[PDB]
């Protein structure tokens, strides 16, 4: 049966652009620190380089028709067309709106389109309405359904711009189709059990140590290794990994065994790799293949390989669960297991060997979202600290 | 007195044309800060 | 019917025209000198192989410009609503206010006309009214800048009154000439003026009060204001208009400006003619409302006191006004007009006034002046 939109569903807004006679696909994107207004991921290349849907997820809090939500402002509900949406962004907390401010775009009348904490007026209201004809006011939003979104306050469709050299994402009067995904549901979702987008700690089989990189020895090449580590790192920052699917829809839901999967490291933002030299490398994104940087969580050690599984559009069934369930990471291609390298705080080095040894069972523990929010933060802020000081230098 | 003179010669000026009208030809108390400009700061200057 | 086609005109922004459209689009200012430009060319403005037959494109595009804009004034909501706060009459201003920036109105309203002249001959030489600018143009950004924007702080009131008001009302009091009165030019700069400048500075009077700085431009609105109103083409309405705008105007303004006003007030009035009628009712408005700024030594603390020569000039407007109206026949409506007025300045000037032994010699020339006091 054809799945709706209800409210409490993680999506992600996606449009399609033609550039240079090619289909890009573009997913709205918004990083709550920093600069509040959006812009666009591109997931189409994410063979070549992975997306980062952390900050393109949007969680649908209300649905209202329009004279309810004119009657609030003036003193899981399934969503219809025609009303009004509340769009949160999860990262961040804060909500889609129109800043009422213009960067002029070569479009006096486009307005901004960012986010805004308080939910409050009618700026961060949008109403959806029928992709074609096909749709009716009303009617049942599917999944897989094009969605018009225009702002309550301006009467402007959230507009994907060509003519300015970047593409950019605003409020214009010229209409622009928005496809919904599912992400995840809130509702659907197991308490305890392994979904995709978590930031979790790979606690080793001693389950006092984890995966993780060097100090901060200000050293961004010697912060590219990866090695076992116990003691407080277990409740620093630097042992916090973020498991992406290589899906782009339903990439929320639970990971079942063999699920081919990239472990991204959080404060530094790179990417766990198999370098041709069997030896573990944090990579950067831009370079990121899914060739080297594909992993899988399974059951045993034994060789026998989950083969091709059939992708299931929805929440899956809860496989993996945190802290119970006995992990070994395997490499996608190379077949290669996740091992330590045994050479005598402790600082195991990490290697990627064939048989592995016999304590390679990893367990996984869910960081905390607070943690997570702020592991994001630290990354962000040291990225824009660094390119204030190299300018300064120069 | 001084925007007397400039407005007599001026008049002079166009009826030896034989035709025209001036935007400032109007009195000074009709002349705005920003044309009294030139006229009210030489009368400053020379009292200074 | 309003939020209606505001909401039409906004889903397909190509009927703003290409300067509005929004992508590249030069603006409203951009395109009226733009369309003056081409006008003035008489390539692009005919057809180039008597005026049905040569259709002026320039005119063509302002006239297109201010038609929207009058039609996007006339949907702006209603003030009414807007202080009972109707969100959407608030979000349709909101969305004109950004369709229209403020400043290419300003502009619009900046750029001046061109004025018939004399030839040598002496025969007027009128520039042809569909060739070129017109004020009714500038007649809507008026009104969308009073309906949408609204006027409602002093300092954009006064900017706007030096920039573009005030250099119309000198084209019109410079065309009051026996010869470019009856110039169709004339007529249609002083419908204009009569009809959306001068009521919208009657509506925006109270903020005239704190002028102090700008003495020179509010002194010159009042001194064009009363020139153009001792003119001859001016129909009854538009004389009645002129009229209701000084009487509030100077009712509002502080008394120590207006007295270069009365200096050409005591040269005026003592005519007694049909003219001096709104002469009359401004002084005694004025003296009303400020009799105690002269009588008592002290006044009001803020406006102060009088200078003396504002005395001098009040001892010898009551006494020529008494004299004349004793030398003349007996009017009904001039003889219960004039008695208020100098009832009102024998009230005012202090009864133990010393006249100046120290009289004023070698005034102004063009005071003694009566062609046309210039």
């Amino acid at each position: 049966e054809i799945q709706f939109l209800r409210t409490d569903d993680e999506v992600v807004l996606q449009c399609t652009a033609t550039i240079h006679k090619e289909q890009q696909k573009l997913c709205l994107a918004a990083e709550g620190f920093g600069n509040r207004l959006c812009f666009l991921e591109s997931t189409s290349n994410s063979k070549n380089v992975p997306p980062d849907l952390s900050i393109c997820t949007f969680v649908l809090e209300q649905s209202l028709s329009v004279r309810a939500l004119q009657e609030m402002l003036a003193n899981h509900r399934t969503l219809l067309y025609g009303h009004a949406i509340l769009l949160r962004h999860s990262y961040s907390g804060m909500y889609l709106c129109c800043l009422s401010t213009s960067r002029s775009s070569t479009d006096k009348l486009a307005f901004d389109v960012g986010l805004q904490e308080d939910t409050t007026g009618e700026a961060c209201w949008w109403t959806i309405h029928p992709a074609s004809k096909q749709r009716s006011e009303g009617e049942k939003v599917r999944v897989g359904d094009d969605l018009i979104l225009v702002s309550v306050s301006s009467e402007r469709y959230l507009h994907l711009s060509y003519g300015n050299g970047s593409l950019h994402v605003d409020a214009a009067f010229q209409q622009t189709l928005w496809s919904v995904a599912p992400i995840s549901s809130g509702s659907e979702a197991a308490q305890g059990y392994l979904i995709g987008g978590d930031v979790l700690r790979l606690l080793h089989g001693h389950m006092d140590e984890c995966l993780t990189v060097p100090s901060g020895e200000h050293g961004e090449e010697q912060r590219r290794t990866v090695h076992y580590e116990g003691g407080a790192v277990s409740v620093h920052a630097r042992s916090l990994w973020r498991l992406e699917t290589l899906r782009v829809a339903w990439s929320g839901s639970h990971i079942r065994w063999g699920q081919p999967f990239r472990l991204r490291h959080v404060t530094t933002g790179k990417y766990l790799s198999l370098m041709e030299d069997k030896n573990l490398l944090l990579m950067d994104k831009e370079k990121a293949d899914v060739k080297s940087t594909a992993f899988t969580f399974r059951s045993s050690k034994e060789k026998l390989d989950v083969g091709v599984r059939k992708e299931v559009d929805g929440m899956g069934t809860s496989e993996i669960k945190y802290g119970d369930s006995v992990c070994y990471i395997q490499h996608v291609d190379t077949g290669l297991w996740l091992t330590y390298q045994s050479v005598d705080s402790i600082q195991r080095k990490a290697i990627m060997h064939h048989e592995g040894h016999m304590d390679d069972g990893i367990s996984l523990s869910r960081s905390q979202h607070e943690e997570s929010r702020t592991a994001r933060v630290i990354r962000s802020t040291v990225f824009l600290f660094n390119r204030f000081i190299r300018g300064l230098d120069a | 007195n001084y925007h007397n003179i400039w407005a007599k010669k001026k008049k002079m000026e166009l009826e030896s044309k034989g035709g025209g009208n001036h935007p400032l030809l109007v009195p000074y108390d009709t002349l705005t800060a920003k044309e009294k400009a030139k006229d009210r700061e030489k009368a400053q200057d020379i009292l200074k | 019917n309003a939020n209606v086609v505001v909401r039409l005109l906004i889903r397909r922004p190509e009927c703003f025209g290409p300067a509005l459209r929004g992508e590249g689009g030069n603006g409203l200012l951009a395109a009226m000198e733009e369309a003056i430009k081409i006008a003035e060319d008489p390539s692009r403005d005919g057809p180039s192989p008597e005026e049905d037959d040569t259709i002026h494109m320039g005119n063509a595009i302002m006239t297109f410009y201010s038609a929207l804009i009058d039609l996007l004034g006339r949907c702006a909501p209603e003030m009414h609503l807007i202080h009972a706060g109707k969100g959407e009459a608030i979000r349709i201003r909101s969305i004109l206010r950004s369709l229209i920036p403020l400043g290419d109105l300003v502009g619009v309203i900046s750029i001046a006309f061109q004025m018939p002249t004399i030839a040598k001959d002496g025969n007027v030489v009128e520039p042809d009214m569909s060739a070129g600018f017109c004020p009714d143009h500038k007649a809507a950004m008026v009104l969308f800048l009073d309906r949408v924007y609204g006027i409602e702080v002093q300092d954009f009131l006064l900017h706007l009154l030096e920039v573009g008001f005030l250099p119309d009302l000198r084209a019109a009091a410079s065309l009051d000439t026996a010869a470019l009165s009856a110039t169709d030019m004339a007529l249609a700069l002083n419908r204009y003026l009569c009809t959306a400048v001068l009521p919208l500075l009657t509506r925006c009077a109270p903020l005239f009060a704190g002028t102090e700085h700008h003495a020179s431009l509010i002194d010159s609105l009042l001194h064009t204001v009363y020139r153009l109103s001792k003119g001859c083409s001016l129909t009854k309405a538009q004389r009645d208009s002129i009229e209701v705008c000084l009487l509030s105007i100077c009712g509002q303004l502080r008394p120590s400006m207006m007295q270069h006003l009365l200096r050409r007030l005591v040269f005026d009035v003592p005519l007694l003619n049909e003219h001096a009628k709104m002469p009359l009712k401004l002084l005694t408005n004025h003296y009303e409302r400020c009799w105690k700024y002269y009588c008592l030594p002290g006044g009001w603390g803020n406006f102060g006191a009088a200078s003396e020569e504002e005395l001098h000039l009040s001892r010898k407007l009551f006494w020529g006004i008494f004299d004349a109206l004793s030398q003349k026949k007996y009017e009904q409506e001039l003889f219960k007009l004039a008695l208020p007025c100098l009832s009102a300045v024998a009230g005012a000037l202090p009864p133990d006034y010393m006249e100046s032994n120290y009289v004023s010699m070698m005034e102004k020339q063009s005071s003694m002046d009566s062609e046309g006091n210039f």
